[PDB]
């Protein structure tokens, strides 16, 4: 089925390294969009292209290359990177131009001067109150992700190893640890809220599941520790009829 | 050039009409387009609209107004599944689509039952890291985090048991090494009446 | 004004 | 009474080389006021009448945005249609296309079109109800069923009934002064003998505004489909426009023909003959 | 591919007076295809001032040109046009007759 794909989706830059976001679409449409978003600011349009071979400056051109040898393609790129161009990268196209823009899954770049300043998330669960399970009979376990830069972290519920989206809610976005502190790294919460039965069942497992993004697999590591790459981090609890 | 939404965040009742609006410079614009965005996702589109007078689509209704500058969009019988950033996008001529910078809204779950409470719960990998919960509080009640620069509250979120017909807010705190009580913990905004504490 | 729409390649 | 805006575009193949050239110009009634030339200097879109340059900033670029990816269209457009026929690259080879819209005498929508050529001849069209096609041959048939999918018609009569219409008021109004005058035509007679027996006698209309115009020849208050040579009517470069109508006559009845001027410029029709 | 040989016609701006400025025009029409070669000529050479209209076109898609130039006729000059397209084996010219 005809649609719109960039990749990667998710990418840490060492600052003046270079890089292109490709982008590619089957659906035989002429134009082509590259945008940017940031935590407040919308999408900003960088470049675009009204038909294969043309391109066009959009609001802020300023720093990134591109090019349109053909139909299907559309990548964008960065010569210098700076810290500055850390933002989540959106490529979307339409039939023509004026007409409504489809877009990709998104790419989430992050720009740093240093990778050792790069961490995984140390994950915790905390199991539900007593008082909570006799006063209003449900039980809420609580995941905690700690510690990890940049916030390129995903969080889901696990029981008995099939995934839930009932009875859960996480923390639209990441929480400083330290709020002024540069380079600073984050934290995320969860909740998951099930009856009284469900928890007090001995033979109920529980999962808090972090996937984060970090390192590619080429990269050069230099340190003492291990390669903060893209991993899984997990933590478990298990049901207690006490 | 120059698109302005509403200022966000913006915060309805469920079940009620929601509205967002949408101002652009261009007279010649041709083209307006409305986008919904969960966190972390991808613009979808909700709707076109390329002449002036109203388009509906089922809970949703666009209004254009060439003369004026302005789009509309008009959500009726509001879904907490419309919680979500709202785009507005204006074509300024060939591929200049230039976008809003987006109207937050969130639509406030009807709770059932306000049994505002703090709770503590223990760790597993060990047991003194430890975590304070705040819970069932009606919506009309906020958080706050100015604690020290030690003591992370989050904001509130909504949960929602589908299988009890049920919903919780709540909000999470912690400090690892600390003398961190519960009574102490969600103070900044001053905790509701009948904040149960069990001890 | 030109049309900013409904121009589409053959 | 009636009004129309309507914009021409050519796109010309200069094949066994490269860069097409493409001319986009665009009228209020018969009154040119906007052009592109993709062989120019500026590489933007220009005024060509006094009433447009007041436009603002935004307008241009605008209209140099929309203009370059008309261009750009075309430029597909023309590698597309040679192998929809496959023809080689050795040719210059045309596309051409025209649209707008039609207005009565209070300004309110009474027609839109929009059209496309190729080599010179009909290649598709918009019909008249604006949700249609019409496509010459069998190769235009692939161009329809994508225009189709892609409701290539819906916004084309967006943008003929909207704003086609509403710009067409808008630049009525602005240019007041030269698109709301009628330039009565100025008339008068020559008569050259041809052999003898025969004379040929003309009737001339000049400094008319607008275009439209009618110059009939009567014989004796009877009508003449026959022998009659007419002239298109022609530019003056000056905003009016000339144009004349003659007939070949025996010697002697020069008083026996009649030519009839009608202008909308004109109280009543002007019926002359020699003196 | 149809081809269609251009109309010309040479004429004045105003109606002609020695001594007395004016302009000269060779409007060219119903030609296909679009590249066409038009000159005025004065005396049988080529008058270099020459402008011209913005290609377009009509509704049977013959394109249309107007070149014109500034001139002050007397009694002796004798005024032309002279039209090459590739429907022609040889430029065509046109003399311009102002007792037409």
């Amino acid at each position: 089925i005809a649609g719109i794909t960039q990749a990667p989706t998710s990418q840490i830059l060492a600052a003046g390294r270079r890089m292109t976001l490709r982008c590619t679409q089957d659906m035989r449409h002429n134009a082509m969009y590259w945008y940017r978003q940031d935590l407040g600011l919308g999408l900003r349009l960088i470049h675009y292209s009204n038909t294969a071979g043309t391109t066009g400056k959009g609001e802020v051109p300023d720093g990134y290359s591109v090019s349109r040898a053909n139909t299907d393609d559309f990548p964008l790129t960065l010569a210098s990177a700076v810290p500055s161009q850390t933002s989540v990268y959106f490529c979307a196209s339409s039939w023509s131009f004026g007409t409504e823009a489809f877009f990709g899954q998104g790419t989430r770049l992050t720009v740093v001067e240093d990778l050792n300043k790069v961490f995984p998330p140390e994950v915790a669960v905390f199991e539900p109150s007593e008082a909570e399970i006799s006063h209003t009979q449900k039980a809420t376990l609580v995941c905690l992700a700690t510690g990890f830069y940049p916030d390129h972290v995903e969080l889901s519920w696990w029981v008995n190893g099939k995934e839930v989206h009932s009875g859960v809610c996480t923390d639209p976005q990441p929480l400083k640890e330290q709020p002024a502190l540069n380079d600073s790294r984050y934290a995320l919460s969860s909740r998951l809220r099930v009856s009284a039965t469900f928890w007090q069942d001995p033979r109920n497992h529980f999962r808090c599941q972090v996937q984060f993004y970090g390192l590619s697999e080429n990269d050069e590591w230099t340190q003492d520790r291990a390669k903060p790459v893209t991993q899984i981090v997990s933590a478990e609890a298990w049901g207690r009829a006490d | 050039k120059e698109v302005e939404q509403n200022s966000g965040p913006l915060s309805v009742p469920e079940g009620a009409i929601a509205s967002l609006n949408c101002t652009y410079s261009y007279r010649g614009s041709q083209s307006f387009f409305w986008y919904r965005q969960y966190s972390g996702k991808s613009p979808e589109l909700i709707m076109f609209i390329y002449s002036n007078g109203d388009k509906e689509d089922g809970r949703f209704t666009a209004q254009l107004n060439k003369a004026s500058q302005y789009v509309s969009l008009l959500i009726r019988d509001s879904q907490p599944s419309d919680s979500a950033t709202y785009l507005c996008a204006v074509n300024f001529g060939g591929g200049k689509l230039i976008f809003g910078q987006g109207t937050e809204l969130s639509v406030k779950p009807n709770i059932q039952n306000p049994d505002p409470a703090v709770y503590q719960l223990r760790d597993s990998k060990s047991s003194d890291k430890s975590v304070c919960l705040f819970t069932d509080f009606d919506s009309q009640t906020n958080v706050s985090q100015s604690k020290d620069s030690d003591v992370y509250i989050t904001d509130k979120c909504v949960l929602d048991m589908r299988s009890m017909d049920f919903k919780s807010n709540s909000a999470v705190a912690w400090s690892n090494k600390s003398d961190f009580a519960c009574a102490n913990a969600f103070n900044n905004s001053i905790i509701p009446e009948d904040t149960f504490f069990p001890s | 004004e030109l049309a900013g729409i409904g121009i589409l390649t053959v | 009474g009636s009004h129309s805006m309507r914009y021409f575009f050519t796109s010309v193949s200069r094949p066994g080389r490269g860069e097409p050239r493409f001319i986009a110009v665009g009228y209020v009634d018969d009154t040119q006021f906007v052009r592109f030339d993709s062989d120019a200097a500026s590489q933007r879109m220009e005024p060509r009448a006094p009433w447009i340059e007041q436009e603002g900033p935004e307008y241009w670029d605008g209209e140099t945005r929309k203009v370059k990816a008309h261009s750009q269209t075309h430029r597909v457009d023309l590698g597309t249609l040679r192998g929809y026929y496959n023809q080689s690259e050795a040719g210059s080879h045309t596309v051409q296309r025209m649209y707008g819209c039609d207005v009565g005498s209070d300004w309110r929508f009474l027609r839109g079109y929009h059209q496309y050529a190729y080599d010179g001849k009909d290649y598709i069209a918009l019909k008249e109800d604006l949700r249609s096609w019409t496509a010459a041959d069998m190769a235009a048939q692939t161009t329809k069923h994508k225009w189709e999918a892609a409701h290539v018609a819906e916004q084309l009569r967006a943008y003929l009934e909207g704003t086609c219409v509403e710009w067409l008021r808008r630049y009525l109004e602005n240019g007041k002064e030269t698109l709301q005058r009628t330039d009565a035509p100025k008339t008068h007679m020559t008569h050259h003998a041809v052999s003898d027996h025969e004379a040929t006698l003309r009737c001339w209309a000049l400094s008319f505004y607008p275009a439209e115009i009618t110059l009939t020849w009567q014989r004796d208050g009877e009508d003449q489909t026959q022998d009659t040579e007419l002239v298109e009517t022609r530019p003056a470069g000056d905003g009016t426009f000339q144009k004349w109508a003659a007939v070949v006559v025996p010697s002697g009845q020069e008083q026996r023909y009649t030519c009839h001027v009608q202008h909308e410029g004109l109280p009543k029709p002007l019926t002359l003959r020699w003196e | 591919m149809i081809q269609r040989t251009p109309k010309i016609q040479v004429y004045s701006r105003h109606p002609a007076e020695n001594g007395k400025s004016n302009f000269l025009n060779c409007y060219v029409s119903g030609f296909h295809p679009s590249d066409i070669e038009v000159d005025l000529l004065k005396n049988g050479e080529r008058i270099e001032k020459v402008e011209h209209s913005d290609l377009s076109f009509s509704k049977d898609w013959s394109f249309y040109l107007l070149y014109y130039t500034e001139f002050t006729p007397t009694e002796k000059d004798e005024y032309a046009c002279r039209v090459n397209h590739v429907t022609l084996s040889q430029p065509k010219i046109v003399k311009w007759d102002r007792d037409m």
